[PDB]
């Protein structure tokens, strides 16, 4: 149970673990924001959106990091 | 009076002296954000008498200091009229042998100053530069220097600029040379920002009529050099002239500094500037060769390696200029005997000889190899062998080398201590001398076999190490008469008694046979490894790991010389080495358990390993169990994984677990290779996976984890499906081995399976009606989500969306 | 199949201006030679940039059968220690690798 | 290499075996046909027209014959659901485009 | 209590089945997950596998 | 099956550019990142044209690429984030030709991760530190000395982990030998995923903020944030320390923004649109790239917008504040990956979508029948300007890319017998069909 | 129980009674990479210990190649203070 106090370390260590309770909304959100963060790192489905809207890289990745805030819907309740 | 309570409360220092951590942590947090409201005005009268008490000890000295350095942060403007008392409390620990009172004074002065007012400083320390005391001078000045770590010299520069231009003082003129010093000590590469304007500050006192002020200027021109080396190829020609007259027109510490800090200036010049001020500074140079001085020999030794180290300097200008004062001051005996000039008089001896060549150097300490102080002769040979291993032994000359090979045999038998000193310098010597050593190989032999009869042992043993060391050219001379000589005569020492001589000999007789192959031994090995054999029983970690080496050699090469019943027997002894304190011995026994394999078949060896997994006590069952792993592996592993899988039907545990844990060593060992047998072995797991008990289950799951890692890349996806299917019911358990060795299968198999098989496993129990069954599938689903979370990104489902969320993803399914 | 009688092969061209071909093997040994090149390869002469390469080509369902030409071919680009090193392990020399590394383009590919 | 360009964003194309003759496909995203590009011009040119102000001061003429190419300048196509698109028949030996047919606005 | 809230704020097997847009899932487990919807679209997605047997069992694996 | 994978064509595209004397000398090179490829150009100043010297695997992917210079060497080495858990430290040898590892720090798991760091990295503008940092929750501060024998060393890292924050960018301000800090973007999700009515999902405020290192405690310090008006992309760095003020310039929609902590009254100016166009009236306008030249004499940003238009921007300053803004239109180049600003008169305008150029500049871009713009100059309304061909830029180079490769086709579709390959490429107006062929023309 | 507080470039060590056995997995073979430690489980009194006996740092902490194999060596200081 140090294990534990380590292992919700962990949870508070990677952002985008889980525990047995852990909410539709908490996992489907997670995995939303890490597919943000890698359409901005890997360079080329940058290019994939950018040329699939008519948009250009800097509006590209201003979209996505405003998305990153609410970006499947409003909270659980 | 609130001024007086303000202080009681404020003694909650006993909070933060005496307390629980709980009791530091609110009294900490509590003045850390008061320390506003609370002020300095009542700390500091409390402060700074624990501050000077006499015992407050070292980390007490670092709490207190976090604290004054932090709440003069905080309070910029509340510690505001306690400045001069600080000041002229804490002022003497600049200059002070305590380098760490020096440190701590200079980081508090560095905030104190800093979020204090500049103003208040000058004002109380102006009149204490022209003072009479060179005491308080020098405690003012490395004040100063810890202030102006505090501020920032900028603001101060011209006051500096006052305090040396002073023509009321020397005291003062002496007192602003030092306090330049000091910060050219103390930041160190951060005054480049100036890098002249101290010069500027400097160039009224090398002239000085005080030898004080002089001397000290001079050992200011040393300090900034050195924080001054490296960097700052630009402006330095304005005050060239002052250096290059106060070098000769001086006289003292600050002159031996002062020839360290031209170092830097030799480094950095050109040949027009680096031609004239080199070739005048070196008749300085040729005065000071005999100086007695400690730190005068190592600012002049290094200021010559860089000076008569250029290529303004033709080897002629050194070779008729610096060395005969040179080697006649220095190459007598004091400085051997010295502690710091025996390393540094190499150092740049060492570096002459790079500039200039060896058939004068080397003439020129020959004979210093027969002088008294054994510490000379070790002396030089330690700088020859430097020299010769760097450069190479071409350039030395007959004669030369002559007297060199015989002051090395003076030097070594004439050893007296337990040293590596005359051992390296006789490798380094005979390994540059290359082929030009033929010749005294009788000279060299004779003089370390009659070494090899003396009567106390330590001479022995350094005999017969330094046969271990010239082994290899003990082959380049060919001396038929003188490597048999080492050969044989190293066959008689065989018998031993010191371990530490044994192990040598067992070394340089295995750096020989390297050489010389086995059919030309001269003892035929044929004697020799029967002699051997009696040795393994020598319970001792070198001399066991030197045989083992040793027999390991032939039983490889010689293989068919010895017998199969030999090596049956070896077989046996090995097996209780398996039990020594020592993991060396233990490893180089798996090793040669390998070898044997190879040489004989694994059949036999294989029978005497499992009879050995039955012994207990766990530490030699698990060698026994790398073992078999190893003569898998180098004889294929289809001679042995039918034996392995049918032992695993004797009913006992220790055994089971012996099977399973040496088939994990095997896919580990095998790695890729497991693509063979992973179909052998697989309905061997299932069998054991299907109930046999929870040790059962537990090793047959540690198994699938190194088949797994094994067989990554190579398609044999199919069968670690299959075996998915029965390791993953084990999911749900308690006991925690066997519930890690699942996890840890589940590891390895997410590699080699690919983390969709195993993100489809895990989906359903994410959001099950038990916790305990949420808890596992969350656990799991962690460690395949932390490594490859991005993989998922293509293998997560199809999750619709209901009224006020958005929850499929369009991105992925535009058409194009 | 791109040059004239050459054997079959697979193009694959990408989303950033890059062009390739996966093409088939046809005797264990050239298969468990070049398994072999690149098993060394990983272990002494890894990517540069932080990476395993393993790893990297398994980056979301583990490699199945197919070995990594782009790290063959930097067998060239290695230093002579480390082409030594390797070449001995497979116990050829560097030139029966260079060559056996370059025929297999040659006979695909340009 | 040689490039023979287009105009709209390529999405894929079928080949003619009977003359080596190549249909392109192509369509893109945030864009306005032929059309209603000339069309938008020359109507904002008439809102421009209004400014009530000498009348005398006329650009209409210089904005319709002003013609700066996308192919530097960027697209003058914009909006958000806004689709064009286009077939062309070319020949790869050579890069005529013997035909062109140029469709409608959002299709 | 809040137990007993939340166990009326549990619903019918029918309930369940009906609601649901695949039917073939629904067990008791699920009747009995703290998110049902949820559970359910998830046992019913493509591809995923389900919890072993044995969780209910008294027996332990393959005793 | 057993299949072998070969590579024929490299990737050509541009994603990432630094320039710096990556050989030691004056001469300048240019270090750009394919996709999993570093590859390293130096461009002749004789001819034009650009040598592309050495082209290496990485088996990764490029996420951050910066140079650096340290205080005073003559090298130029360069720091990589790529999505291993790793910050690596890389040379050039012109002796062998070859990219050399200097350091190398594992901080995480691998991976293209979102709160482990290497999105982003910047560097302090003298070589004192890097920070390395994700898109939530995590950056780290490296401290880089020259040892003894000046080759360099990298001591522990730092730490800034806060919870529940995006970043939009990080950045080093130039500080002159004070401590250095870094201005990132920021934001807070937080409470717009405790809000249930989404009423926080508006009315949530960037925050430009600094955090600062203190070299002698060790440690990073929370200075100065300050909410901003709105989001936008990214920060170009003011030349701060002896030369120009520092400061930051934020580059948001419609607006860009001088900003410094301390006693600036802080500056606004809107963005120059060209006139009479035909877009919708809608759609904002952004700061796709920039790149500065600081010279000897003065100091200048380029920054690049949406339909490719260039600008030029310099710093109208009194003593220690700056007072007002001019932005004035310089041209309109291909939209930019990067731009790298050579001196010797060029820069490197990477493309985003095809052939990427070298262009040359011809006139400062200032005093002409050009009209000035300001962020002085009042007005109710906006500006405006008409664009015009290439005035004071020369297209010198054009290098090919296929970037990207939208569709492809095997045949043999002229009389000759080895096949040719068709290749759809690029992107709208700038798209084509293109041939290629085994022959050299 | 674990420090984890993450790593850095300070090697470990071992005593000689804990010779030879990796960290977690508890091995003794076939070693490939060193430990490394965090500075706080680094500094003072703690320097060269043995992260398992607590005894005086001789010899090092390695790394059992199954656990560079899972990557069980890139988590940090695991020093069960
Ligand atoms: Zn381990
Ligand atoms: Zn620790
Ligand atoms: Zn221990």
């Amino acid at each position: 149970y140090t294990i534990h106090s380590q292992l919700e370390h962990l949870q508070s260590k990677y952002i985008g673990t889980g525990h047995a309770d852990t909410t539709k909304w908490e996992w489907l959100v997670n995995q939303h924001r890490d597919s943000y963060c890698s359409y901005m790192g890997h360079f080329d489905l940058l290019n994939y959106f950018a040329i699939a809207e008519n948009e250009s890289k800097a509006r590209v990745r201003f979209n996505l990091m405003e998305k990153m805030l609410q970006p499947c819907g409003p909270p659980a309740d | 009076p609130e001024e007086q309570k303000e202080r009681k409360i404020m003694k909650l220092l006993l909070k933060i002296k005496n307390g629980t951590p709980p009791m530091r942590k609110a009294a900490l947090r509590q003045i850390t954000d008061k320390a506003r409201e609370f002020g300095a005005g009542p700390l500091f009268n409390q402060i700074l008498p624990l501050l000077m008490s006499p015992t407050l000890e070292d980390q007490e000295r670092h709490l207190l200091v976090k604290v004054i350095d932090r709440i003069l942060y905080k309070l910029d403007d509340l510690v505001r009229p306690y400045v001069h008392k600080i000041l002229v409390v804490i002022e003497p620990l600049l200059i002070d042998e305590d380098y760490y009172a020096r440190v701590e004074g200079r980081e508090i002065i560095s905030n104190l100053a800093k979020a204090a007012g500049l103003a208040t400083m000058i004002s109380t320390m102006r009149p204490d530069i022209d003072n009479m005391d060179e005491y308080v001078r020098n405690t003012t000045a490395r004040a100063f220097a810890v202030v102006a770590s505090a501020l920032g010299i900028p603001s101060l520069l011209p006051f500096l600029k006052a305090v040396c231009k002073s023509k009321k003082s020397w005291q003062a003129r002496h007192t602003g040379i030092k306090i330049v010093q000091q910060i050219a000590i103390l930041m160190g590469c951060a005054i480049l920002p100036h890098l002249r304007s101290l010069v500027e500050i400097i160039e009224h006192g090398l002239v000085d009529e005080q030898q004080k002020v002089r001397t000290i200027s001079a050992l200011a021109i040393a300090a900034l050099a050195e924080a001054a080396t490296p960097y700052g190829i630009e402006s330095f020609d304005s005050v060239l002239k002052p250096l290059w007259k106060g070098i000769r027109q001086h006289r003292g510490k600050g002159l031996a500094a002062f020839l360290k800090a031209i170092g830097y200036l030799i480094p950095l010049m050109d040949a027009e500037y680096a031609n004239y001020y080199t070739r005048e500074v070196m008749l300085i140079l040729i005065r000071e060769f005999q100086s007695p001085d400690e730190e005068m020999k190592k600012i002049v030794l290094k200021v010559v390696k860089q000076c008569c180290g250029t290529d303004g300097v033709e080897a002629n200008y050194i070779k008729t200029e610096i060395l005969p004062p040179f080697f006649k001051h220095f190459w007598q005996h004091r400085m051997a005997l010295d502690r710091r000039n025996y390393r540094q008089l190499v150092d740049t001896t060492v570096e002459l000889a790079n500039k200039v060549g060896a058939a004068e150097i080397i003439s020129r300490i020959v004979d210093d190899l027969k002088d008294e102080a054994e510490q000379y002769r070790k002396m030089v040979m330690e700088t020859i062998e430097k020299i010769m291993g760097n450069l190479g032994a071409a350039d030395i000359d007959h004669k030369l080398e002559e007297q060199l090979i015989d002051g090395i045999l003076y030097a070594f038998q004439e050893q007296t201590t337990e040293d590596s000193v005359m051992l390296n310098g006789f490798g380094t010597v005979v390994n540059a001398l290359g082929k030009r050593v033929k010749p005294y190989l009788p000279q060299i032999c004779g003089t370390v076999l009659w070494r090899l009869n003396n009567k106390s042992a330590k001479v022995r043993q350094q005999a017969a190490d330094l046969i271990s060391r010239t082994a290899v050219v003990m082959k380049t001379c060919q001396e038929e008469k003188l490597m048999g000589h080492l050969g044989v005569v190293l066959y008689e020492y065989l018998g031993e008694e010191y371990p530490e001589v044994l192990g040598s000999i067992l070394g340089a007789l295995k750096a020989i046979v390297n050489v010389i192959g086995m059919h030309k031994m001269t003892p035929p090995i044929k004697d020799l490894l029967p002699r051997l054999t009696p040795i393994l029983k020598n319970r001792h970690e070198k001399v066991q790991e030197n045989c083992i080496d040793l027999v390991g050699r032939i039983a490889d090469r010689g293989a068919e010389y010895v017998s199969a019943r030999e090596w049956m027997r070896i077989c046996f002894e090995l097996l209780e080495l398996l039990k020594a304190h020592k993991k060396a011995i233990r490893r180089a026994t798996v090793n040669t358990f390998g070898y044997i394999a190879k040489a004989i078949g694994p059949h036999d060896v294989l029978a005497t390993l499992l009879n050995n997994l039955k012994v207990q006590e766990r530490q030699n069952r698990v060698c026994t169990t790398v073992a078999i792993a190893i003569v898998a592996e180098t004889c294929s592993p289809f001679t042995v994984l039918p034996a392995l899988m049918n032992e695993y039907r004797v009913p006992e545990l220790n055994v089971q677990n012996g099977v399973l844990k040496s088939l994990s060593f095997l896919f580990e060992y095998i790695g890729e290779m497991g693509k063979d047998y992973i179909y052998a072995v697989t309905p061997l797991l299932e069998d054991a996976l299907m109930d046999r008990d929870l040790v059962h289950r537990q090793t047959a799951s540690a198994v699938v984890q190194h088949m797994s890692l094994g067989v990554y890349g190579f398609g044999c996806e199919d069968s670690l499906n299959h075996l998915l299917n029965y390791v993953w019911p084990n999911v749900f358990e308690t006991s925690p081995h066997v519930i890690q060795a699942v996890m840890g299968a589940l590891e390895g198999l997410r590699v080699a399976i690919g983390p969709c098989r195993m993100l489809q496993y895990c989906l359903q129990g994410l959001f099950h009606p038990a916790r305990k069954v949420r808890d596992v599938y969350w656990k799991i689903y962690n460690s395949i989500y932390i490594g490859s979370q991005d993989a998922l990104i293509a293998h997560y489902p199809r999750i619709y969306n209901d009224d006020k969320n958005t929850y499929i993803r369009y991105e992925l399914d535009y058409i194009l | 199949t791109l040059i004239p009688g050459g054997s079959e092969s697979l193009v694959y061209t990408t989303l950033s201006g890059g062009i390739g071909i996966l093409v088939p093997f046809t005797s264990h040994e050239d298969h468990d030679f070049f398994q072999h090149v690149e098993m060394h390869l990983r272990s002494e002469h890894p990517p540069l940039c932080g990476r395993d390469h393993l790893s990297f080509r398994s980056y979301y369902f583990p490699v199945k059968n197919v070995i990594d030409g782009d790290l063959c071919e930097q067998f060239n680009s290695m230093e002579p220690n480390k082409q030594k090193n390797v070449s001995e392990e497979l116990d050829r020399t560097p030139p029966e690798v260079s060559k056996k590394l370059e025929d297999i383009r040659t006979r695909y590919a340009f | 290499q040689v490039a023979f360009p287009l105009q709209y964003t390529p999405r894929k194309f079928v080949i003619h075996p009977e003359s080596n003759n190549l249909i392109i496909i192509e369509t893109d995203h945030n864009a306005y046909t032929e059309a209603t590009k000339a069309q938008r011009k020359q109507q904002m040119a008439e809102e421009m027209v209004e400014a009530a102000g000498e009348l005398a001061a006329e650009m209409a003429a210089a904005f319709l014959n002003e013609n700066l190419p996308e192919s530097i300048f960027g697209a003058p196509k914009a909006g958000n659901g806004q689709w064009a698109s286009v077939i062309r028949v070319m020949n790869p030996i050579q890069g005529n485009t013997l035909d062109l047919v140029q469709l409608e606005q959002n299709e | 209590s809040k137990k007993k809230l939340r166990r009326m704020n549990r619903f019918t097997v029918a309930e369940l089945k009906q609601l649901v847009a695949r039917p073939d899932v629904v067990e008791m487990h699920d009747v009995t997950a703290q998110d049902p919807k949820l559970l359910v679209h998830l046992k019913a997605t493509r591809n995923s596998v389900p919890v072993p047997r044995h969780w209910c069992f008294k027996r332990k694996y393959l005793q | 099956m057993f299949l072998y994978n070969l590579t024929l064509q490299r990737a050509t595209g541009i994603s990432f550019a630094i320039h710096g004397n990556f050989s030691g000398t004056k001469q300048q090179e240019i270090v750009v990142s394919r996709g999993k490829i570093l590859e390293l150009l130096r461009p002749d100043p004789n001819t034009g044209k650009v040598h592309t010297l050495l082209t290496v695997e990485v088996f990764g992917v490029i996420r951050s690429l910066m140079a650096f210079r340290l205080t005073g060497g003559t090298k130029d080495y360069i720091v990589v984030g790529s999505d291993s858990g790793r910050i690596v430290i890389l040379e050039y040898q012109p002796s062998k030709n070859m990219f050399e590892k200097i350091h190398q720090e594992t901080f995480g798991k691998s991976g293209c991760r979102r709160i482990v760091p290497g999105q982003f990295l910047a560097v302090d503008p003298k070589g004192r530190a890097v920070m390395i940092s994700a898109i939530e929750k995590q950056k780290l501060v490296y401290i880089l000395n020259r040892d003894a024998a000046a080759r360099l060393t990298i001591s522990s890292p730092l730490e800034a982990h806060k919870a529940n924050t995006l970043v939009y960018h990080v950045v080093g301000v130039d500080v002159g030998f004070e401590n250095p800090m870094f201005a990132c973007l920021e934001m807070d999700y937080e409470e717009a995923d405790n809000d249930p009515t989404g009423e926080a999902a508006a009315n949530t405020q960037q925050t430009l903020t600094f955090y600062e290192l203190d070299l002698g405690l060790n440690h990073v310090v929370r200075k100065y944030s300050e909410p901003l008006e709105e989001h936008g992309n990214f920060l170009i760095t003011v030349p701060g320390g002896s030369d120009g003020p520092s400061g930051v310039l934020i580059c948001s929609e419609n607006y860009i923004t001088y900003k410094n902590f301390g006693d600036q009254p802080d500056i606004r100016c809107p963005i120059p649109r060209r006139r009479n166009d035909l877009d919708d009236p809608e759609r904002g306008m952004i700061f796709v790239c920039s790149a500065t030249h600081k010279t000897k004499s003065m100091f200048f940003f380029l920054a690049q917008t949406e339909q490719g238009d260039i600008f030029k921007i310099t710093l109208e300053t009194d003593e220690d504040m700056v007072t007002e803004i001019r932005l004035k239109y310089f041209d309109t180049v291909p939209v930019a990956a990067a731009m790298c600003v050579l001196k010797t008169g060029f820069l490197f305008v990477a493309s985003e979508f095809g052939n990427h150029y070298l262009y040359q500049i011809a006139h400062l871009g200032d005093d002409d029948e050009e009209p000035e713009f300001s962020s002085a100059m009042p007005l109710e309304d906006t500006f405006f300007f008409q664009p015009r061909p290439l005035k004071n830029l020369v297209l010198v180079d054009e290098l090919d890319s296929l970037s990207p490769i939208l569709f492809c086709q095997i045949a043999d579709l002229a009389n000759e017998d080895t096949p040719q390959l068709y290749v759809a490429c690029g992107r709208g107006p700038r798209s084509s069909l293109r041939v290629l062929r085994h022959g050299l023309e | 129980i674990f420090c984890r507080k993450q790593a850095g470039v300070a090697i470990g060590r071992l005593c000689e009674k804990c010779d030879g056995k990796c960290v977690i997995c508890d091995s003794y073979v076939r070693p490939c990479t060193l430990v490394r430690i965090c500075d706080e489980c680094n500094y003072g009194s703690y320097q060269g210990r043995c992260v398992i006996c607590g005894g005086p740092g001789v010899s090092d902490a390695y790394y059992c190649k199954e656990c560079t194999i899972q990557e069980k060596d890139r988590d940090g200081c695991p020093k069960i203070v």
